[PDB]
This record gives structure tokens, C-alpha cells and sequence, in this order.
RNA sequence: CAGGCCUUGACAUGCUAGGGAACCCGGGUGAAAGCCUGGGGUGCCCCGCGAGGGGAGCCCUAGCACAGGUGCUGCAUGGCCGUCGUCAGCUCGUGCCGUGAGGUGUUGGGUUAAGUCCCGCAACGAGCGCAACCCCCGCCGUUAGUUGCCAGCGGUUCGGCCGGGCACUCUAACGGGACUGCCCGCGAAAGCGGGAGGAAGGAGGGGACGACGUCUGGUCAGCAUGGCCCUUACGGCCUGGGCGACACACGUGCUACAAUGCCCACUACAAAGCGAUGCCACCCGGCAACGGGGAGCUAAUCGCAAAAAGGUGGGCCCAGUUCGGAUUGGGGUCUGCAACCCGACCCCAUGAAGCCGGAAUCGCUAGUAAUCGCGGAUCAGCCAUGCCGCGGUGAAUACG
């Protein structure tokens, strides 16, 4: 009954890695419930074009970090073996909590 | 109205709170 | 019903019992839709643009 | 005062960034400056090379580090023995226990960053403007390219009057926000003052 | 920016009211961003290169 | 309707200062630069000076005044109208 | 700005040297900085019986290379930006015309939002730009379900609460969808008008994107950089004051002059954001700001949050008023070393001008204006009514 959350910048970063935790553990165990979207947190900067005066410049900035579930209940030791073992994406960050 | 600081608005409006806009 | 304001709502609604109409009975649409209550009204609050004080709204200018 | 970064303007599609690693609200703003840090010296110790892009990514105190070089001989020393002494004097900025790297770039003629800091370096020498611009637009042009073009600003010459020489063959589209063109600027310290340079180098499209 | 001025990074201030921020890269002081460390200036030249990592263009 | 809430604040500079001064006598004037001490009954009647930001400002401290910051007493902005 | 204070200097690299050099804790003076001083206190590699001799890190002083300057020049500059203007343009190659500067192409006729496209033509093409490639919003499908839900059944302390379910809403990734494709008419063609189907129709709505150039445009106080200038001071520290001064003038705004309103109560619809010494449920104390305690959340699963306008009821009765809150007196909370100069908020008292504004002048063509509330960055706190952004309700008018 392990939860995981993948979060990271780049969404098909996130698709692919989170892709894999499920085709992986979809042998050794539990058919996981199934990769979940999860609404993204937005920040925005906003701020001025130019340097020194121009207050009306401004230009649009924005790092989206967008979430996952998988969310897989069942383990069975090889169910842990095609994790810890296998990994690849480097823009996502993984939490593993049960 | 929104410039009175003793009344429903004008708490609002500075967005504070007290006796005239309790925080329910 | 969730989301908006209650004009809206009534508006939403409005495109829901229409929709449904139809499952009901197809041949609705002939004539429900000559009044366009099938039509998703696309009209939205407009992105409120830097420069202006609220998307169209342009600050005033003094003795230009 | 017009134009958008070439780069920055296509980063979500014909472009990828030059630092991709996950989250961190806490600490964004120290890997941030690490990469920074890093990137201080692979431009500098590492110069006459043809740095041409240093790439890096992260994963919990590990660091990757991809150094692109037109002669990467020169990176890596004698037998190899320089790569030694960066990953070291390297690892001296940040603890992290960081790896290295040394792709080359396949025809420097092809990479806008290097044909910037060619035609900043003749300039630096003292050669005449108009000309370094139209052979490297040449070069970039006659190492295939769809497109290139070459700006540089200053007081060209040594002129009291600043100016701006030009110089552009092909297409060099700004607009089609997919045409993938590389963009590189090189500074120019010069006796009596500084020259921008901009490299456009226009390659395929879709 | 005055080098002297960038004294700030002595984390000995007599009170930790008088403890400001500054740009980290180019010194700077009057707007400078928390999540980055860098100023208004800073963040755009940075975000442009592609160096500030999953930072971009937001439009809509 | 000011404000401070339970502390009404002191300078030590002067007030350690002032407090040896009762244990003796008056010393005439008092150069000080905590325009922001609170006076106290004790510095009645001593006579500290305070800094415009430029000039040591004599001010005879009565009972009266007790409570009102230092300074405050040594106003900073020299103004005489704008009249001509 | 005034005063106190430091000088190889708060920060980089390096040399000569009287000479201790690592380090650690106090005292004196002072506003602080600084200055004077007592004093736990040197291992290190190396020669040596040892007195002692000498080097390395570190370390102070003298002297040197030198640091440092938001000190001047945007008419020496890079870089970034503003501007015409998102306007429909600006050019090139070869050919052709002209003695030549140059011309043609890019003009002409139709057309378009457009140098958009069509037709014509000594021009044939090309490039920058227009458009398209990208993002957000409108409809639908697939994939995914701790958001959703009696849609469907069962239990209910009747709160989707519980079991359970992925249907719907939604969340987010991909994909379909519109092309004047289809019918009618005009047309040489492009295209124009009208009609059907469709969530959507002729660029469906909003963004990002800004040509060659223009202005001795803006910025050397973001940064960078040529030159000139200061180097016991045009550098550096500190304390305090000033940037908050006022007889006045102007710009941008906020609140309002009221009954299509003000007020009190009860009650209902939103989106986009933010959260570690952070957001703060709930409880208690206090009129209150807030305080004491304290659950949850690292945040679709907890919190900021109350949306306000609106709806139902009740009060006021046309008054400078239960309109409007300036100003001042008093008491107090919170931040912060500290709120006199110079914070915000609470409560009592005070309760100003103002009755819709002269000449003159500004914005906006639709989910716009108008009106209403909500979030964020910076940030201890805050002078934010500024700015960036979100959703609610939602017009008038355009002959020309
Ligand atoms: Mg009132
Ligand atoms: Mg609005
Ligand atoms: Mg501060
Ligand atoms: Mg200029
Ligand atoms: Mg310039
Ligand atoms: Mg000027
Ligand atoms: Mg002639
Ligand atoms: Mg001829
Ligand atoms: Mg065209
Ligand atoms: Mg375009
Ligand atoms: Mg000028
Ligand atoms: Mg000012
Ligand atoms: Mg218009
Ligand atoms: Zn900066």
C-alpha cells in the first residue's frame, strides 16, 4: 500500500518516469491505481523589460510544477525490485510513502 | 462608506477586523 | 450546479435541460435549436493586460 | 529596443533549457547559484576550446555537468590529466562530489555561440568589421545552414560614432516561432571600449 | 553596487532588522526575488538563456 | 494614542547614565544620542542634551514631560516660512 | 547632512621587513564604530646535548604593487528598453530603362485585417515583415481516478459521512474539430452577400510575437565598458538627522457628496493564488486589534476564506442626515534593538470639506465600459488607494 507522488517541471518528463513506475509494478504486483494528473501549482514574475524606468515594460514569467499519483497498493518484494533498481528521469523529483 | 474604518465595509475594505466586522 | 455566479448558473442550466431535451428525443433539436438554447455562449472575462488598468481600461493622461 | 531573446522566445518547443532538474522551493535558489558558480569557470578555464554550451543536471547532491567544446583536447589535457584538475578545483566550489563531461560540437561553423566569440576575437585583434562579419556569415553559410546572420554594434573601427554593421544570407525567420535558430553573443573588450556581437544561425525548422 | 556596500553578506548584523537581501548576481538591492535570489534584471537575462530550469514564458 | 505595550523603553546609555548622576548631584547637560528613550520621573529635572542630527540641544526635563520620547523636544527640520 | 572613527583600508592577487605570528576569554573608554589593555596561547617540517638557529599555514606593523569610488561623460559605448506601431511596410539578386542621380520589380484593376490574395505588366524571383508554427478560452473523444457522486444500491451519529462506483463535474496529457468544405446568388479570378449543418464560421474570443529604420530617445545608480577625475580621502565604519520638510503649482489616484442609497441581521453563488519558525482550524480571555492554548497540512485531502455586489427582513425619511469620514483629544494591540522626527491596526470621543464640480480634458465598441469583491510579488512590520492578476453582475452607442 505505497503511495507515490512525482512532481517536476517538464509534464512528458513526468508522463514518461511515471509511465514506467506503473509498467513496472504492473508485473511484479498490484495493477497500481493507475497514474493520477493532480491540478499543477503555478508561479508567476512579472517583471519590468527594461531596466530603469518604462514601469509599463513588464513581460510574463512562469515555473508550473506539475504532480502525479500512480498510488500502488500491494507490494511484493520484486514489486520493490523493478523500483529501486530501475530509474532514469533527472526533472523529476520522487516520493515513496506508503 | 468604504472610508468609514468603524463599519461593516470599511473593515473590509482595509480588510482588517473587529468590533464592527467580527471574524464570525 | 457549481462554479459562478447564479446568472450563470441559470444560463448553464439552461444549456444542460436543453441537452438533455434531446436524449430524450433527437428530433428536439429541429426545433429546439432555431433558438440556438443548444449553443455553448463562448463569451468569457477578458485577461486582465499589463499597461491597462483592467484589459481595455487605458490609465488616463493629463495635458498630453 | 525590440526583439525578444531567439532562445528564451522558443524554450517550450524548438529548444530545451541549459539546466534541467527537478523542483525545490528551498532551494532553487542555491542549486541556482551552484550552476552559476559552475558555469563562472568552465567560462574561463576553459575558454580556448570553444565552450559552446555547458549543460547540467542534478539529482541529490550529484551533479552532471556537460561541457560542449569545439577541441576538447584541450579540455581534457595531456593523456587526460586536465579533466582531472577541473573535476577536483571543481568540486572545490561545491562539495556535491560532481561529474564532468566533454562532448564536441560536430562543425563549430554551426554554433551561433562560437561564431560569436570568432568574429568578437578577430574585432578583439583588430580586424576590419565588415569583413569578419561577412566571412563568418559566409562560413556558416558555406558549412550548410538555411540561414545566418552576424551583428556587431560599438564603435566600429575605433570610430567616435558608434555604429552597427550588419551582414545576413538565407533565411533567418525571428517570427516563425519554430524555425530553430541558435543565437550567440560575444562581448568584445576592446582599447577604446566595448562591440556586441550576435551570431543567428539558422538550421532545418520543423 | 558599491563592493563595500555588499557587506550585507557579513550574517553578523547587530540586529536582524538591518539584514537586507541584494542580488546575487549582479548586486543589485531594489527588487530582488526570494525564490531566485536574483533581481528583476537578473531573472529575465537568466530566464532568457534558458538557465533559470523549468522557468519560461507564460502566456495566455 | 501612542503606543509600546509593556517595556516602555529606555536607552541604558543615558539611563545607567543618569540614574549615578542621582546617586550625586546635577550634571549640567547630558549629550545624548537615544532620541529614542522614554523619560522617566529620575531624569526630571536633569537637563539632557539631544542631537538635532546636527547640534546638542540643552533640554531641562520637567515632571510634566515624563513619558514623551527624548528628542522630540529637539526638533530636526529648520523651517521659518517660505514668506518673502 | 552633522558628528565620532579607519586607514593596504569592508573585499582580490603579490613583494620587502623590525617582529610576534595558530587560537581563546575578559576589562577600560565610547552613542556606536573605534581606541587602550590584561591575558588562557603556538603546535608545524627541519638542524641540534642544548642555549639556540631557520622555513610553512596563520598573524600585526612599517614601506611597496594595489584595493575601493552610486565621482563625471548615455554627445565615446555594450546590453536591455521606450517610440511611431502590430502600422503594411523596408529591401535585395539578376534582367530591362536612363549619360546620370536613379527608375522598373513594390506601379495599375479587383480584394484583404495585411506588399492578403487575384488579374494584369520588362520583369523573374528572394529576404526582413503579414499570416502560419506556440499559449489561454469555446465543443467533443481516449487515458487516469482519495476531486466527483443515491447518477445506482445498502448503512447514516444523514456532513458524501461510511461501504462502494467510476458514470457525471473536475483534474491533466494526448487527440479530434472549421477548410469558404457544403447549398444559393454576384464574380474573370481572388473574393463578397446569404443559407445549412455545427459548441464554434469565414482571422470564433484573448495572449506571446513587433520589419529596415526613426529620435544625438532612456539608462554609465542594475550590470558591463573607453576616457577623465579622488586615492587619509570624491574610499570605509558608526550614531543621529534627511530622502516624510511647506505659502504655494501640476500629474495619477482613493473616498464621497447619498434613498437605483446608508445601516444591522439572516441567507447564497467564484476564480486565481499563497503557506516552516509558515498558513493557522477549534477553545478560552478581551468591546476589539490581539493574547494564551492547541488540531491539521509539507498542502486537489489542512489553513488563509469572509467572496462582495446579490436574495429575505428590519431600521433611517431627504436632513449636510443613521449621507461623508477629514481633523484632533484619549486609551491600547502587534512588528521590530528601537516606531519623537517617521509604522500599521483596534476601541471611545471628535466629525471637517463635500449637494456632483469653470475654461479645459480622459477611458472604453462586449462579457468591453461601469460596478463588486478575491489573490500575489516585495515584505519584520508598513504608509498598497500603487502594480500584476482572478472571478461575480453586466449595459449604452456607432448615421457617418
Ligand atoms: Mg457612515
Ligand atoms: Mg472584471
Ligand atoms: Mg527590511
Ligand atoms: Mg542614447
Ligand atoms: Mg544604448
Ligand atoms: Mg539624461
Ligand atoms: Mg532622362
Ligand atoms: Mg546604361
Ligand atoms: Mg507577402
Ligand atoms: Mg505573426
Ligand atoms: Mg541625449
Ligand atoms: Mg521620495
Ligand atoms: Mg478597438
Ligand atoms: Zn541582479
Amino acid at each position: 500500500k505505497i503511495r507515490i507522488k512525482l512532481r517536476g517541471f517538464d509534464h512528458k518528463t513526468l508522463d514518461a518516469s511515471a509511465q514506467k513506475i506503473v509498467e513496472a509494478a504492473r508485473r511484479s504486483g498490484a495493477q497500481v491505481s493507475g497514474p493520477i494528473p493532480l491540478p499543477t501549482r503555478v508561479r508567476r514574475f512579472t517583471v519590468i523589460r527594461g531596466p530603469f524606468k518604462h514601469k509599463d515594460s513588464r513581460e510574463h514569467f512562469e515555473l508550473r510544477t506539475h504532480n502525479r499519483l500512480v498510488d500502488i497498493i500491494n507490494p511484493n518484494r520484486k514489486t520493490i525490485e523493478q523500483l529501486m533498481t530501475l530509474d532514469l528521469p533527472t526533472g523529476v523529483e520522487i516520493e515513496i510513502k506508503t | 462608506g468604504k472610508g468609514d474604518r468603524r463599519t461593516r465595509r470599511g473593515k473590509i475594505w482595509r480588510g482588517t477586523y473587529g468590533k464592527y466586522r467580527p471574524r464570525k | 450546479v457549481r462554479g459562478g455566479g447564479k446568472s450563470g448558473q441559470i444560463d448553464a442550466i439552461k444549456l444542460g435541460i436543453a441537452r438533455a431535451l434531446v436524449q430524450y428525443n433527437p428530433d428536439y433539436r429541429a426545433k429546439l435549436k432555431p433558438l440556438g438554447f443548444l449553443t455553448r455562449d463562448a463569451r468569457v472575462v477578458e485577461r486582465k493586460k499589463y499597461g491597462k488598468h483592467k484589459a481595455r481600461r487605458a490609465p488616463q493622461y493629463s495635458k498630453r | 529596443g525590440n526583439k525578444i531573446h531567439p532562445i528564451g522566445f522558443r524554450l517550450g518547443i524548438t529548444r530545451d533549457w541549459e539546466s534541467r532538474w527537478y523542483a525545490g522551493k528551498k532551494q532553487y535558489r542555491h542549486l541556482l547559484l551552484e550552476d552559476q558558480r559552475i558555469r563562472g569557470l568552465l567560462e574561463k578555464e576553459l575558454y580556448s576550446a570553444g565552450l559552446a554550451r555547458v549543460d547540467i543536471e542534478r539529482a541529490a547532491d550529484n551533479v552532471a555537468v556537460t561541457v560542449h567544446v569545439a577541441k576538447p583536447g584541450v579540455v581534457i589535457g595531456r593523456g587526460g590529466e586536465r579533466i582531472r584538475v577541473l573535476r577536483e578545483e571543481l568540486a572545490k566550489l561545491t562539495g556535491k562530489n560532481v561529474a564532468l563531461n566533454v562532448q564536441e560540437v560536430q562543425n563549430p561553423n554551426l554554433s551561433a555561440p562560437l561564431v560569436a566569440q570568432r568574429v568578437a576575437e578577430q574585432i578583439e585583434r583588430r580586424f576590419a568589421v565588415r569583413r569578419a562579419i561577412k566571412q563568418a556569415v559566409q562560413r556558416v553559410m558555406e558549412s550548410g545552414a538555411k540561414g545566418a546572420k552576424v551583428i556587431v554594434s560599438g564603435r566600429i573601427g575605433g570610430a567616435e560614432q558608434a555604429r552597427t554593421e550588419w551582414a545576413a544570407q538565407g533565411r533567418v525567420p525571428l517570427h516563425t516561432l519554430r524555425a530553430n535558430i541558435d543565437y550567440g553573443f560575444a562581448l568584445a573588450r576592446t582599447t577604446y571600449g566595448v562591440l556586441g556581437v550576435k551570431a543567428y544561425i539558422f538550421l532545418g525548422e520543423v | 553596487a558599491r563592493k563595500a556596500l555588499i557587506e550585507k553578506a557579513k550574517r553578523t548584523p547587530k540586529f536582524k532588522v538591518r539584514a537586507y537581501t541584494r542580488c546575487v548576481r549582479c548586486g543589485r538591492a531594489r527588487s530582488v526575488y526570494r525564490f531566485f535570489g536574483l533581481c528583476r534584471i537578473c531573472l529575465r537575462e537568466l530566464a532568457h538563456k534558458g538557465q533559470l530550469p523549468g522557468v519560461r514564458k507564460a502566456s495566455w | 494614542p501612542r503606543s509600546l505595550k509593556k517595556g516602555v523603553f529606555v536607552d541604558d546609555h543615558l539611563l545607567e547614565k543618569v540614574l549615578e548622576l542621582n546617586a550625586k548631584g546635577e550634571k549640567r547637560l547630558i549629550k545624548t544620542w537615544s532620541r529614542r528613550s522614554t523619560i522617566v520621573p529620575e531624569m526630571v529635572g536633569h537637563t539632557i542634551a539631544v542631537y538635532n542630527g546636527k547640534q546638542h540641544v540643552p533640554v531641562y526635563i520637567t515632571e510634566n514631560m515624563v513619558g514623551h520620547k527624548l528628542g522630540e523636544f529637539a526638533p530636526t527640520r529648520t523651517y521659518r516660512g517660505h514668506g518673502k
